[PDB]
């Protein structure tokens, strides 16, 4: 059959590229070493590149290793600093926030405070970061979107963990460390304020999550398609357009009446991908500070389905029936 | 109308069954033997469903809800008014998924490109396949799909997800969930990147490839190129529909238990010291 | 004795950016595990006064 | 590859007997699957980086 | 904040609605974006089309070029616009295919069209090339899988043309994007570019099925041998990519 | 003689005494603030 | 005395809108605090002032 | 001769002073605003 | 014995300073929380059972 | 003896870190152990001895 | 002889005595810590 | 002779004295502190 | 009496890593196998013997 | 003949050691094991 071009037939590697730099002077902090692999070399680029050993990376990498060892520690002290155990029932320990009956104030370390401290070094690692990321496009001068699309997901995780929380009233509102607990998190969040599937902004967050998925496969797929015209390279395709970024358009011209420049591809990609988190840090900061049952908020505002049928298994069967005898 | 180079690229030939009988354009549409079936399968399913809301009573779209057949019905048809027009929409609904997929093999072998879209559209079909006709023959109903509504369907994920207690502890959904989670977050930083570095501030240079492919290794130490993005990505989101598709087809015909009662395995083993 | 030859070594620029933030984090922090103790968090004390 | 890809064709094959290997002395599917699938994680990466 | 304001329209609901106003600005700015290139639209006769979208054109926003290539508006006046298209319409009225005049892959109209792109070479952050021969390399060399120079070219019809002379790599971003092919006397002369994209290379031999043996002596050619213009790498990749329908009447005809 | 910043031995030797005189007072007031606390309410 | 020397290393710009974020988050945080405790809570003390 | 920000030593002087005087503006009001509070609630 | 200056002439003064310096608050960090954990050397605790 | 020549194969700067990294991790290791078992756990056996 | 960093072997003697001394009043803080730690409920 | 770093013989002879007094040392705290705590609490 | 002359196809530095990790893994593994049995785990051999 | 660059004059000096290590290995291990074997036997 024709190429499909999901993996490189052949690789080529040559003198590692460094970067680019300007006046802004990047190459100090900047490190010396890289490494090539070509086991990810038949999807990607082959070389591992140097890390810019900025402060706000760095900021966030101690702070961030901080709040992982206290967490960690903390579950090494759950099960008595029994590695088996604590390897066995990894999935399972976390960091559990504090009590309800402690509101804002500073809970014992056994109850919460602990969670309190690895927050707050979460809380700087995650903004170090995210200024490193504005820093890094400044210092490029190239635009902000990476920061911008970052602080989205802030948005998200400051709603979920310090934004609802402050005006709840209590520290109990945010979210367990832990694999397994924050997914226990998650359904009892949806089951103590009656079912999210019911509130319109995770609904809308659900849709931009879908169409981000939706969106990436159509632009990898389309791009894939258009890979032999060299639609790969898309920037140069920005500025000069060629057959590549014509037949991508026409392609969904063609299939769905409308399609998107080799530019405002992006443009739709970023904003679905960066409503998701703002649709969702909304529904999330609402939900229990204004809406206390989403299901009775629907009911309310009709659009919960009602069903005519009997809800009982003996409507439908018996039990001597199901079993058989 | 036609885009200001659309007139060379709209050429006769490349259709699979049909010929230049159907081989025209209605605006900016493309049909073709495909484009015919999709007309005829999406108009007949979107009617019937309106069909059903007007027998249901109510034309909110919110509250419009055509449902399978019970349990009962096994793998037979059912009376229309109590779970057949939910078959014959579904019915309705296969075809004008693989006529649409079809269709798009007739676009990209027009247009020379590749067929990955058309594959990649596929895999979302499998997904909607697979949780609606492969999953209730694994159980022997046609009850077990989702009803045709835009939030009763939401109450079927719920309830479905709920009748295997703590859906989130299912190892196909938790594969399933984080590809979600990574595609958009590819999605974002891939968006980021071209925007970026096409939009500099103003009274800059728009910047090339190598400032874009130096700026994660700079940012995270490891850049995956231009084109490698586009192939993880198309993968990351195949493999959210593949998992997807795993995940619910293995739910009740494999693991009618719990899902953490499945983690027993991880706990329960000889290695740990009990 | 003699250990001003660390700013030989240290970055003059580095080593205060880095203390500024450390000392900052080790401030607040300490603080916290006060406040969390019901003996030492001087704001419960002064409500137990009154 | 050729190498690459025989060696983990070695590994997923050892991983198949590791699988049913530790079913016959007991254990479970699942628990065998584990260690089949952490098998060809091992001896695939080893032999396909010693080996090659 | 608990309480609600004229009815059932609470703070959740206003947020709600905040956002649906916000999402059809939205809306409207990412399709306006979108009508930067290719428009105002056209019919099949290259009027101006009577029906335009109920989308106007934004504003112009200009791209400020690197390596001294001037500036760029978008909406307006595309130069990639081809002139002379070897092609008459098939019906009097719109929406039908049309029927190339001679050659489809040579006049390139199906798709073997090209774009006019800027007749110069794509060039990298140094503003040298970005797509030059290995032989140019500095210090590139084949990592991993099988290194095609030396294979033979196998055609869509299983004729062998040649053999690999070089490929053309792209030093910039470290991959291969072409392959050398010197046609033996008897399919041609001189060499030609093809795409990596659009050749598959096995063991022994390296094919390419989208183009059968006589049309190799027909690929666009390149000026220089040491670079390729965006212009000749715009024809060469549309003119492989032409032979996936106009190779024979069977890739045209229906399969089914 | 050794110096990877490249400030020479001199500079060092001012830098490194306002420093100092930056920590001890850092440190001086520390340590009245941590010998107040102390007759407010010892942990010892 | 000497302190003036910070200056010669570290950037006024840089400096200042780092100290300008951090001086109001700071005189935020440490205003919750007080409304968190029910004895420093200003707000709620003017009711029980009121009776 | 140490001007890491490439700021010379008189302008550093001029720039503390006058930093130096909006700092202890600020400490003067928040000593003020310190001690208006403790007579109004004493936390110690 | 006395040798071991050498020590620098493998590894920079720069890296290992840093290394160690993050090790050390690092495990002295560790070290406290672990007695903080225990409640007959959590010094904060026990402050509070003496009245 | 003449061990000395395991030098001519291993690199001093890169066994030296990495030594390093493992005899502080087997140590920790170790020393988690020892705190897993009531027997030997350091701290509740003074939590003991006091009673 | 044997400089990985650039460094001789004037230069390690004299910056290695500097990190023993800092080494040993380093050790000597946490002795004396320890002592006191051990004076004051001990661990043994 | 084989020399896969460089460190021509005479330097990797002295390399492992100090080396295998550095191991010795860090062996004999390591020897004393076992024998301390297997009077404190044995093990066999 | 001729095995010396395995070295003539195995590269030491890329043999010699190996062996240090798998002589490290397998006396960690036979170690930890050796706890897993309640007769030569020495660690509650301990405790009993103290009881 | 060679595959790692090595001759027979080295190859022969480095097995030379590697088999002293080998033995002191093996002869910490006999007596390790033998020291086990005398407090808790498992034969
Ligand atoms: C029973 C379970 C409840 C449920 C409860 C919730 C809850 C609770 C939430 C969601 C939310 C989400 N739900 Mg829901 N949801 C359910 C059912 C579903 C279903 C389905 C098919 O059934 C789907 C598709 C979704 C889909 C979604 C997404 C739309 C949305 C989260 C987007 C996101 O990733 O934000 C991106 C942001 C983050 C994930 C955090 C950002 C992380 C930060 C920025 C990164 C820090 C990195 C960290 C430091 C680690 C670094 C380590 C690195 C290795 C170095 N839900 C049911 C109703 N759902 C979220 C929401 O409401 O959005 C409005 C949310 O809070
Ligand atoms: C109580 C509920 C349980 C739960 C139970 C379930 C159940 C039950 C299911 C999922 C499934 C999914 N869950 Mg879950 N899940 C939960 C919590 C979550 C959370 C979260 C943050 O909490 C997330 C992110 C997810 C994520 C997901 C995805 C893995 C998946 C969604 C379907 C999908 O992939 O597309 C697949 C669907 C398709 C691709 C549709 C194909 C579309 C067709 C081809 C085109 C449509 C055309 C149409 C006509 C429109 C055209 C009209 C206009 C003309 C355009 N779940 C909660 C805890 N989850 C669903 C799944 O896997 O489905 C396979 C599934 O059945
Ligand atoms: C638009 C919304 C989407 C989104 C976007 C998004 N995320 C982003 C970005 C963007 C645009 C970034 O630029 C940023 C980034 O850099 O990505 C590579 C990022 C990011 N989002 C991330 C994760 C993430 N994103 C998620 C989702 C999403 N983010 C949405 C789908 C999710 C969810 C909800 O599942 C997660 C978990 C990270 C990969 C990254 C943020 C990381 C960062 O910059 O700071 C976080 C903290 C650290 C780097 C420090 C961590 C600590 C250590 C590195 C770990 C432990 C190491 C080791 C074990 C130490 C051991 C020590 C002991 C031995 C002593
Ligand atoms: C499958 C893998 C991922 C993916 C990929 C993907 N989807 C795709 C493609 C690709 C690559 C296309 O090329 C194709 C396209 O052209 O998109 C614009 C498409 C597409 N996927 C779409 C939607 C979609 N994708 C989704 C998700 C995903 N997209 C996956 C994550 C979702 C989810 C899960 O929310 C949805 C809803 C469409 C925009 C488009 C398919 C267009 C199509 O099929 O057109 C023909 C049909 C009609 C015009 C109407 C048919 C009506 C029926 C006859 C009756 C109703 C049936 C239906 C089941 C009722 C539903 C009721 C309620 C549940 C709402
Ligand atoms: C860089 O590269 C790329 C591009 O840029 C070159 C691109 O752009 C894109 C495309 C991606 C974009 C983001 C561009 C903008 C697009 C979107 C935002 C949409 C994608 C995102 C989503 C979240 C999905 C949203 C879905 C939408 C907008 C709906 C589109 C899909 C549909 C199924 C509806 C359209 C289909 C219709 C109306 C039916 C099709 C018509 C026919 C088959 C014709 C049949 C006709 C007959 C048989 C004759 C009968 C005639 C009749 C009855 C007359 C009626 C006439 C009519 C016109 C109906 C990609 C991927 C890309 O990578
Ligand atoms: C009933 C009706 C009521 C209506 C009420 C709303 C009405 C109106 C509000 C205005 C709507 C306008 C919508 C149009 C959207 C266009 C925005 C856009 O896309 O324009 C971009 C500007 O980018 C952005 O604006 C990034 C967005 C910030 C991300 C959110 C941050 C998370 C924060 C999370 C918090 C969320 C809050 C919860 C141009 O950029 P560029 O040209 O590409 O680059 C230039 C180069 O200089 C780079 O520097
Ligand atoms: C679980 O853990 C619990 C129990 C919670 C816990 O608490 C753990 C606590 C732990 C581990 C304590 C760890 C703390 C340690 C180790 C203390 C380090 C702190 C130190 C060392 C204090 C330095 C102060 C230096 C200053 C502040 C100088 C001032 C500098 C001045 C400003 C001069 C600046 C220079 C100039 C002005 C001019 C120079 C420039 C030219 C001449 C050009
Ligand atoms: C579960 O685990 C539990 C049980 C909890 C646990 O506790 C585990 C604990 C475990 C395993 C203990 C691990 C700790 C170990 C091993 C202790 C290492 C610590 C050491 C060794 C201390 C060095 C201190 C040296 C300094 C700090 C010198 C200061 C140097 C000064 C600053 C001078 C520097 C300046 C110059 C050199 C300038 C000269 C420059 C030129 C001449 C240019
Ligand atoms: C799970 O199972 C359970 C039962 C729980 C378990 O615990 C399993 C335990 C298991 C398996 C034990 C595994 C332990 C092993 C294998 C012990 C390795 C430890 C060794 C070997 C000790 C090296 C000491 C090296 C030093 C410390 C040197 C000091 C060097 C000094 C500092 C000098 C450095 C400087 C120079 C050389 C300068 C030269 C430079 C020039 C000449 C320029
Ligand atoms: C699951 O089952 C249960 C029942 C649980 C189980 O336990 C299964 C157990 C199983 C399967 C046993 C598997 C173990 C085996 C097979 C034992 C291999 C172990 C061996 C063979 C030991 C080598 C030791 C050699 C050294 C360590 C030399 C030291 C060398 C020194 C350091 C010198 C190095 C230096 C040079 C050479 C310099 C030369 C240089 C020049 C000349 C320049
Ligand atoms: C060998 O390893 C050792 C060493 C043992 C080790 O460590 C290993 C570590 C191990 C295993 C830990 C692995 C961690 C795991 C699995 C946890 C996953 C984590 C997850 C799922 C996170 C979900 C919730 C995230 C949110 C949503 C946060 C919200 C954060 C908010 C935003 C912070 C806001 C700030 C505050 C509340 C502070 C306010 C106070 C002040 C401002 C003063
Ligand atoms: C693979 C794609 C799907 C292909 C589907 C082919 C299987 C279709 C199964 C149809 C089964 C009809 O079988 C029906 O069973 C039910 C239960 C019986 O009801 C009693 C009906 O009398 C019988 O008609
Ligand atoms: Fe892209």
């Amino acid at each position: 059959p024709e190429y499909q071009n999901i993996f490189t037939q052949v690789q080529v590697q040559g003198p590692a590229e460094l970067g680019v730099d300007n006046e802004n002077n990047l190459t100090e902090e900047r490190t010396t070493g890289t490494g090539f692999s070509q086991l990810i070399g038949w999807i990607g680029n082959a070389q591992l590149g140097p890390i810019y050993l900025g402060w706000f990376g760095i900021i966030s990498l101690v702070t961030g290793t901080l709040w992982f060892n206290i967490v960690g520690f903390n579950m090494l002290s759950q099960v008595g600093y029994s590695i088996p155990e604590f390897i066995r029932q990894l999935f399972w320990l976390a960091l559990e926030p504090p009590s309800p009956e402690y509101g804002l104030r500073m809970p014992p370390l056994d109850d919460g405070g602990w969670f309190i401290i690895a927050s707050f070094f979460l809380l700087v690692s995650v903004i170090s970061w995210w200024l490193r990321s504005y820093q890094l496009a400044e210092m490029h001068k190239m635009g902000k979107h990476v920061a911008w699309a970052f602080a989205a997901a802030i948005w998200l995780f400051l709603v979920l963990g310090l934004f609802r929380p402050i005006l709840m009233g209590s520290w109990s509102e945010a979210v367990p460390y832990g694999i397994f607990p924050h997914l226990d998190w998650t359904t009892a969040f949806s089951i103590r304020y009656g079912n999210l599937y019911y509130n319109p902004f995770h609904a809308l967050s659900i849709v931009f999550l879908y169409g981000s998925v939706l969106l990436f496969a159509m632009h990898g797929a389309t791009i894939l398609a258009v890979t032999r015209f060299g639609g790969d390279r898309e920037l140069e395709q920005i500025y000069d357009r060629g057959t590549a970024s014509e037949r991508a358009g026409l392609f969904w011209r063609w299939t769905m009446g409308f399609n998107a420049t080799m530019e405002g591809i992006h443009r739709w990609a970023w904003w679905f991908a960066v409503l998701t988190p703002i649709t969702g840090g909304i529904g999330i900061l609402l939900t229990g500070t204004v809406v206390d049952n989403w299901f009775l908020w629907a009911v309310e505002h009709n659009f919960a389905p009602d069903y005519t049928q009997d809800y009982g298994y003996e409507a439908y069967t018996t039990y001597d029936g199901f079993l058989g005898r | 109308a036609l885009l200001s180079f659309e007139r060379k690229y709209r050429v006769r030939g490349g259709t699979l069954i049909g010929g230049d009988l159907f081989d025209f354009w209605v605006g900016p549409f493309y049909v073709g033997f495909f484009g015919v079936t999709t007309a005829f399968f999406a108009l007949l399913g979107t009617i019937l469903i309106f069909w059903g809301a007007s027998q249901q009573g109510t034309f909110n779209p919110w509250l419009i809800n055509i449902a399978p057949p019970d349990l009962s019905y096994g793998l037979g048809m059912a009376p229309l008014m109590e779970g057949g027009l939910w078959q014959i929409i579904t019915i309705c609904a296969i075809g004008a998924f693989v006529s649409w997929a079809l269709r798009e093999v007739e676009i990209c072998r027009k247009l020379g490109m590749g067929y990955h879209v058309p594959f990649a559209f596929s895999v979302a079909i499998f997904a909607y396949v697979t949780l609606v006709v492969f999953r209730p023959l694994l159980m022997g109903a046609w009850g077990h799909g989702f009803p045709y509504g835009i939030w009763s369907h939401l109450d079927w994920v719920s309830n479905t997800g709920y009748a295997y207690l703590h859906f989130h502890y299912n190892p196909a959904h938790m594969i399933a969930v984080t590809f979600f989670f990574t595609t958009t977050l590819a999605l974002a930083l891939h968006g980021a990147l071209v925007l970026s570095a096409a939009n500099p501030p103003k009274g800059e240079e728009v910047k090339g490839p190598d400032n874009e492919d130096t700026f994660f290794r700079d940012f995270i130490g490891y850049s995956i190129g231009t084109l490698g993005i586009h192939r993880v990505g198309l993968l990351l989101a195949l493999n959210a529909g593949f998992w997807s598709a795993v995940c619910i087809i293995i739910s009740g015909p494999v693991w009618t238990k719990g899902w953490p009662e499945w983690w027993n395995w991880w706990l329960e083993m000889p290695i740990w010291p009990s | 004795s003699k250990f001003y030859k660390i700013w030989l070594i240290f970055d003059p620029r580095r080593v205060f950016v880095a203390q500024g933030v450390f000392l900052f984090l080790l401030a607040a922090m300490i603080h916290l595990v006060l406040l969390s103790t019901e003996h030492f968090n001087w704001f419960e004390l002064a409500a137990a006064n009154a | 590859m050729t190498c690459t890809i025989t060696c983990w064709g070695i590994g997923v094959l050892l991983g198949i007997m590791t699988t049913v290997g530790l079913m016959v002395v007991g254990w479970s599917f699942l628990q065998g699957a584990f260690m089949g699938v952490l098998a060809w994680l091992i001896v695939g990466g080893v032999l396909a980086v010693a080996v090659c | 904040m608990e309480e609600t304001f004229f009815g059932n329209f609470d703070l959740a609901s206003l947020s709600l609605w905040l956002f649906y106003g916000f999402f059809a600005l939205l809306i409207y700015y990412l399709q306006t974006e979108n009508m930067r290139e290719g428009y105002p639209l056209e019919d099949d006769d290259g009027n101006t089309a009577a029906n335009q979208g109920p989308f106007p054109l934004p504003k112009e926003k200009t791209f400020k070029l690197q390596h001294g290539r001037g500036e760029l508006t978008l909406p307006g006046e595309d130069v990639q616009r081809r002139d002379n298209l070897a092609l008459r319409k098939t019906a009097h009225g719109n929406g039908f295919p049309m029927e190339p005049t001679g050659d489809p892959m040579l006049d390139g109209v199906g798709p073997a069209s090209w774009s006019k792109r800027r007749d110069v070479p794509e060039l990298d952050a140094h503003g040298h090339p970005k797509i030059v021969p290995m032989s140019a390399a500095e210090g590139f060399g084949v990592s991993a899988g099988t290194d095609p120079r030396g294979l033979p070219v196998m055609a869509g019809d299983g004729e062998i043309v040649g053999l690999v002379s070089d490929m053309w790599i792209d030093e910039a971003e470290q991959l291969v994007r072409y392959l050398e092919i010197e046609l033996d006397p008897e399919w041609g002369d001189g060499k030609r570019l093809v795409q990596r994209e659009m050749v598959r290379i096995k063991s022994d031999r390296v094919k390419v099925r989208s183009i059968y043996g006589k049309h190799f002596k027909n690929v666009p050619k390149t000026k220089s041998p040491n670079q390729v213009t965006l212009l000749e790498e715009d024809k060469i990749m549309a003119y492989y990519a032409g032979g996936t329908l106009y190779a024979d009447e069977s890739r045209l005809e229906p399969q089914l | 003689d050794l110096s990877f910043t490249g400030l020479t031995d001199e500079q060092a030797q001012e830098l490194h005494s306002v420093y100092m005189s930056g920590l001890w007072l850092f440190s001086a007031v520390a340590v009245v603030a941590h010998l107040a606390t102390f007759i407010w309410r010892p942990w010892f």
